[PDB]
C-alpha cells in the first residue's frame, strides 16, 4: 500500500503526504508536508512551510489516536475526561501476550478472579493522558516527541483492576515547562472505578525544540513534608514573623510538619511570573499522630524563588519516607532476567491504542531521524515490570504498587536487554527496588526505574511476660536514634514522676532500689505514690500503705533483681518491644495492611506500637500502675510469698490421648472438688502448651493428678466412652481427693515440684488471666477509659488488623463482635451498646 | 538580662530570615589603601 | 458508620477488651488460627527479648498446618527480633 505520496498541489507547492494505514478504523490517514519550491535560488530550492506544521502533525496524530472530534481548543489547566471502558478477559489476554506477561493472576482459570496488569492502566487511560499534549498553549513537534518517563501508583487500600471492571479515566496536566532541551509536559491520570480512585498514572513528555511561550508554562510541585522542632522561643518568633504561617497556637517544644504544595508560573526561563505555595501545618502529638494545627498560605507575583521552600530546607529536616538500608541486595540481576523486544511493534500498538508511527512505520521513523522503528517505551516498561512481578513478587498481584520508570535510552526491535534489579530501600512497608535495563549488545541503560512491592502478608506478634533479660534492647538503644527517643522519653517520664530510671533498672537490674522524697520533686513523687490506689469490688485499698506524708523514702525489694519484679518487668518489656517496633517503623518495614496481636503484656505493647492508642509516657505509666496492682492483688506472706502461681503443662507429655478437652475437664473438676481457684489461663499451641493458674495447693494438685495419669496410662476420653459421665467424675474425684489430702500436708508457701508434663513458671505469683482478677477488672476498665484518649483511638489501625487477646478474632465494630465480647465478659455496658446499636448506626 | 537577650536575638533572627526571604524573592566596594610614600620637601 | 460514632464504639470496645483480657483466659489458639490459616501469613514477626512465641508458632504450624502449607505452597517464615534481626531488616 502507498506509504508516501508526493505531488505538486499548486505551483511552487510540493505536498509530501506520509500515509499511515495502521490506524484505529483501518482507513488510511495522510500527514501532509507542504514545501515551497523556489526556482529563484538553486542552492536551497525547497523551503519547508513551518506554518501550521505542528498543527498539521497534531491533526494527523489526532486522527491516528482519537474517537473524539478534532478540537485543540482545550485548556491546558483543565481536566481531560477519558472514555468509559469495561475490562474484558480478551483484552487482558491480548495485552499480556503482547508484553510477554505470563503471570497466573492475568490468565483465566476456574474458581479464580482473573485480574488485569497495572500496565493495562496506560491502555485504559491512553486517550486522556495523550490528549494532554495537543492543546495550542502546549505547542511542539509531535514527531520529535520523546516519552521521558512513565509510572503507576496504586492508592492505599485500592484493589488491583480485574475482569468486568467498568473504569473511567480523568487526566490533568501537572506542569508545562520550557527547558533548554525542549518543552516538558507532566500528566497525571487518575483511574476511577465505581466513583473511587483506583490508581494514578504519571507521564512525562518532551517536545524537543525552542519555545518562548512562557505564558503557557506552569509547574505544580508537591513539596516533600519538612519537619521542624522548636527548642527555643527564637524559632517561634522567626516563624510568627512569616506572613504565610497561619497557626494560632503555642508551639513551645513541639514538632511541626509542613505538607506543602507549590504552584508556579513562569515569565522567563529563570524568573517566575507567580508563586502560590500552600500546605497543611501538622503538629506531632504525644501519640505520634500528626494533626493539622495550621496552614501555609504564600502568594507572590514576579519572584525569583520560593522563600517558603528555601526557609524550610534551611531550618527543617525532610522526612524522607523512602529509606535506603545498608547494602543493596541483588534480586535476580542476571541472564535469566533478559527481556527481548518484539520483532514487530504492531501487536503492542494494536492492543494499547498507541499508534505512534515511529514504532511501526519505517518512513515516519526515518523522517523523525530516530534510528528505525524503535520499540514502544511503554512496551519496555511493561515487559520489565513483568520481570518485576515475576521475580520480585511470586506471581502475586497483591504486590503490584507504585512502579516508576524512565526511558533514558532507546531500544530497537529484536533487541536483547539485560535487566538488573536489586532491593535497595523501603517505603512504608513496600520494598523499593531499582530496576535498570541495559541493552546487551551495547550495555547502555535504556530503562531506569523504581518498583514498590508489598512484603509477604505479615503479622507483628508481641511477646508476653517471662522473657525479660538484663540489658534487653540496649544494642538498639546505642544504635538506632528512634530507639533512643523512645527509651529516653519513657525513662525521663519515669524519673520525673516516680523517681526511678527504667534504663538503670534494665541495664543494672539492681536488687534494691530506694526512692527518696526530699525536696519539692520528692513531695510530688510521694504524692504520685500515695495517689496510686487499688480499687476493687467498692474497696479502695492503697498500693503503698506504708507511704504517707511523713515518709522520706520507699524501698523496692526483690530476691535477686528488680527487673524480675512485675512493676518493672512490664514497663521494661513493653518498652523494648515499642522501641524495636519504632526503629522498624523508622526503617519503613511496616506494611499498611499488617496484622498484629500479643501475649498478655504483648497486647498492650502491640496496640501502642501499631495503633498508637497511647503515648510512650502514658503507656509506661499504665503498665507500671498495673504491675504494682498485680503485685498487691495477691495477699502475700511476711516474706512477700503468696499462695498463687503459674504452671505450664503439656497434655501430649501426659499421654498422646490426653488433649485440651481432657486437660480442661481435669482442671475444672480439680477446682470444683477442692473448692480452690484453678483454671487454664493461656490456651497456647494445641496439645503442647497450656498455662494454668490458681491456688498453689490446686496447682500442685493438678501436677500430681497429671502425673498419676501419666504413669497409670488412663485416658479421660476412654472413661467417657466406657462409662457414664457421672462415673468419670467419680473416678477423677477419687484421684483428686487422694491428691488433695496429700496437698493439705504441703504448708504455705508451697514450692512446686516439676512433674512429667507440668513445669513451674518461676518468678510469678499473680494468677492473672483467671477469675481472681475480675474484681479489679472493672476499676481497671475505668482506668483504661481515662488513660486511653478517645481521639487517639484510630479504628483504621484496628479493623481487621487487631486480634484481641480476649476474643482472638480480627477486631471489628459489629453487633456480632460486641455480642461475642458480652458472651465472654457478662458486661452490661456492652448490652447497652448492643441494644442501642440500631440507633448508633 | 534574659529579656534583653530574648529581644535582641529574636530581632536578629527575624532580620536574618527577612534578608534571606528578600534574597530568594529578588534573586559598595571599598578602596584598598596602599603606601603614598613621599619625601615631603619643606 | 459516622467517624465519631465509630471512634466512640472502637474506644469502648478497646477499653472493654483491655479490661477483661487480663482476667479472662487467653485464647491463643484462635489467634494462631487467625494469623496462620485465615490470613495465610507467609511472614510471622515476633518482637521480644527471646522467641517464646516464635517457637510455639513454629511447632503449631508443624503440628497443624504442615500439610496445609505444603498444599497451598505457603512458605512461612517465622522470625524473632532476638535472633533473626538480619532477616527483619533485610541485611543478608
Amino acid at each position: 500500500l502507498p506509504v508516501v505520496e508526493i505531488e505538486l498541489v499548486k505551483p511552487n507547492t510540493i505536498q509530501l503526504s506520509l500515509i499511515e494505514h495502521r490506524t484505529a478504523d483501518t482507513n488510511p490517514v495522510a500527514l501532509p508536508f507542504l514545501y515551497k519550491y523556489n526556482p529563484a535560488d538553486g542552492f536551497a530550492p525547497i523551503l519547508e512551510i513551518m506554518e501550521d506544521r505542528n498543527e498539521r502533525i497534531k491533526e494527523f496524530y489526532w486522527k491516528l489516536w482519537f474517537s473524539v472530534p478534532y478540537s485543540n481548543d482545550i485548556n491546558v489547566e483543565k481536566a481531560i475526561l477519558g472514555d468509559e471502558i469495561t475490562i474484558s478477559s480478551q483484552t487482558i489476554s491480548e495485552f499480556t501476550h503482547a508484553i510477554g506477561n505470563k503471570c497466573d493472576a492475568f490468565v483465566d482459570r476456574p474458581g479464580k478472579a482473573t485480574l488485569a496488569p497495572m500496565d493495562f492502566a496506560i491502555v485504559i487511560g491512553w486517550k486522556a493522558i495523550i490528549k494532554a499534549i495537543f492543546p495550542k498553549s502546549v505547542d511542539g513537534d509531535l514527531l520529535k516527541l520523546v516519552h521521558l518517563s512513565n509510572g503507576y501508583k496504586m492508592i492505599t487500600g485500592a484493589a488491583p483492576l480485574k475482569k468486568g471492571d467498568v473504569v473511567s479515566t480523568k487526566a490533568e496536566i501537572k506542569a508545562v515547562l520550557n527547558q533548554p532541551s525542549g518543552k516538558l509536559v507532566e500528566v497525571v491520570g487518575t483511574i476511577y472505578r465505581e466513583g473511587k480512585p483506583v490508581m494514578e498514572v504519571t507521564s512525562q513528555f518532551l517536545y524537543r525544540g525552542e519555545y518562548n511561550d512562557y505564558c503557557n508554562t506552569f509547574q505544580k510541585v508537591t513539596e516533600t513534608p519538612v519537619q521542624v522542632a522548636f527548642k527555643s522561643a527564637k524559632d517561634l518568633a522567626v516563624l510568627r514573623s512569616k506572613e504565610w504561617f497561619h497557626l494560632e497556637k503555642d508551639v513551645q517544644f513541639d514538632v511541626l510538619t509542613f505538607r506543602c504544595e507549590s504552584t508556579y508560573k513562569f515569565k522567563s526561563a529563570n524568573v517566575y511570573s507567580s508563586i502560590k505555595t500552600t500546605g497543611q501545618v501538622l503538629l506531632e502529638l504525644p501519640t505520634k499522630e500528626v494533626i493539622q494545627v495550621g496552614s501555609v498560605d504564600y502568594e507572590a507575583g514576579t519572584s525569583y524563588g520560593n522563600p517558603v521552600t528555601d526557609y524550610l530546607s534551611r531550618n527543617g529536616k525532610t522526612i524522607e519516607e523512602s529509606v535506603i538500608f545498608e547494602n543493596a541486595i541483588p534480586l535476580s540481576s542476571g541472564e535469566e532476567l533478559t527481556s527481548k523486544a518484539p520483532g514487530t511493534n504492531e501487536p503492542y500498538a494494536i492492543v494499547s491504542g498507541d499508534y505512534n508511527p515511529i514504532h511501526v512505520s519505517r518512513v515516519f521513523a526515518a523522517y523523525a531521524k530516530l534510528p528505525g522503528t524503535i520499540t514502544h517505551g511503554m512496551y519496555s516498561s511493561a515487559s520489565i515490570r513483568a520481570l518485576v512481578e515475576e521475580w520480585a513478587a511470586n506471581n502475586v498481584a497483591a504486590r503490584v504498587r507504585a512502579f516508576k520508570c524512565d526511558f533514558v535510552g532507546m531500544v530497537l526491535p529484536n533487541d536483547t536487554l539485560q535487566t538488573t534489579m536489586e532491593h535497595v530501600g523501603m517505603i512504608n512497608g513496600r520494598k523499593i527496588i531499582k530496576v535498570e535495563t541495559r541493552n546487551v549488545e551495547t550495555e547502555l541503560p535504556v530503562l531506569i526505574g523504581e518498583a514498590e512491592i508489598e512484603q509477604p502478608t505479615t503479622t507483628y506478634v508481641f511477646t508476653g511476660q517471662g522473657s525479660q533479660e538484663q540489658g534487653m534492647g540496649m544494642e538498639l538503644y546505642n544504635s538506632s536514634e528512634v530507639a533512643r527517643e523512645v527509651w529516653d522519653k519513657a525513662d525521663r517520664h519515669f524519673v520525673n514522676n516516680y523517681g526511678f530510671s527504667i534504663l538503670d533498672i534494665v541495664q543494672n537490674n539492681p536488687n534494691e532500689l530506694t526512692i527518696h522524697f526530699g525536696g519539692a520533686k520528692g513531695r510530688a513523687i510521694r504524692d504520685n505514690y500515695i495517689g496510686m490506689m487499688f480499687e476493687t469490688i467498692l474497696k479502695s485499698e492503697k498500693i503503698f500503705k506504708d507511704i504517707d506524708e511523713t515518709t522520706t523514702s520507699y524501698t523496692f525489694v526483690s530476691p535477686t533483681g528488680l527487673l524480675s519484679a512485675t512493676q518493672f518487668t512490664q514497663p521494661a518489656l513493653t518498652l523494648m518491644e515499642k522501641a524495636a517496633y519504632e526503629d522498624i517503623k523508622s526503617k519503613g518495614l511496616i506494611p499498611s495492611d499488617i496484622m498484629f496481636a500479643g501475649h498478655s503484656l504483648g497486647e498492650y505493647s502491640a496496640l501502642s506500637s501499631l495503633a498508637n492508642v497511647m503515648p510512650i509516657e502514658s503507656l509506661v505509666d499504665v503498665v507500671f500502675y498495673r504491675g504494682m496492682t498485680m503485685q498487691v492483688a495477691v495477699p502475700r506472706d511476711e516474706l512477700g510469698r503468696s499462695n498463687y502461681g503459674m504452671v505450664a503443662v503439656n497434655p501430649s507429655r501426659v499421654s498422646a490421648t490426653f488433649d485440651d478437652s481432657a486437660l480442661r475437664f481435669v482442671v475444672d473438676e480439680v477446682a470444683n472438688k477442692t473448692k480452690w481457684l484453678l483454671e487454664i489461663v493461656n490456651y497456647n499451641v494445641e496439645n503442647q502448651q497450656y498455662v494454668a493458674a490458681g491456688d498453689l495447693r490446686a496447682l500442685d494438685t493438678l501436677t500430681n493428678v497429671l502425673n498419676v495419669l501419666k504413669i497409670n496410662k488412663i485416658d479421660i476420653v476412654k472413661l467417657q466412652e466406657q462409662m457414664s459421665i457421672e462415673k468419670v467424675k467419680e473416678h477423677l474425684y477419687e484421684i483428686v481427693d487422694e491428691v488433695a489430702a496429700k496437698s493439705l500436708a504441703k504448708p504455705q508457701p508451697i514450692d512446686l515440684e516439676r512433674g512429667f508434663a507440668v513445669i513451674p513458671l518461676k518468678g510469678i505469683s499473680v494468677p492473672f488471666h483467671s477469675s481472681y482478677l475480675m474484681s479489679g477488672v472493672k476499676p481497671f476498665q475505668r482506668f483504661l477509659c481515662k488513660k486511653i484518649p478517645k481521639s487517639s483511638v484510630k479504628p483504621q489501625d484496628l479493623i481487621g488488623k487487631y486480634i484481641p487477646n480476649l476474643t482472638a478474632k480480627p477486631f471489628e465494630l459489629t453487633k456480632e463482635y460486641f455480642q461475642s465480647v458480652y458472651d465472654l465478659t457478662k458486661s452490661e455496658k456492652i448490652k447497652s451498646i448492643l441494644d442501642n446499636w440500631e440507633q448508633y448506626e | 538580662r534574659t529579656d534583653l537577650l530574648e529581644t535582641a536575638d529574636i530581632r536578629r533572627a527575624v532580620s536574618i530570615e527577612s534578608a534571606i526571604e528578600q534574597k530568594v524573592v529578588n534573586g559598595k566596594v571599598m578602596v584598598e589603601p596602599r603606601a603614598n610614600m613621599k619625601f615631603d620637601f619643606p | 458508620m459516622k467517624p465519631e460514632i465509630e471512634q466512640e464504639l472502637s474506644h469502648t470496645l478497646l477499653t472493654e477488651l483491655l479490661a477483661y483480657q487480663f482476667a479472662s483466659p487467653v485464647r491463643w489458639i484462635e489467634t494462631q488460627d487467625v494469623f496462620l490459616k485465615q490470613h495465610n501469613t507467609e511472614r510471622i514477626i515476633e518482637i521480644g527479648p527471646s522467641p517464646t512465641l516464635a517457637g510455639m508458632a513454629n511447632r503449631t504450624i508443624k503440628a497443624k498446618y504442615e500439610s496445609y502449607d505444603a498444599a497451598l505452597s505457603l512458605q512461612r517464615q517465622v522470625l524473632c527480633y532476638s535472633k533473626d534481626a538480619k532477616e527483619i531488616y533485610y541485611k543478608p
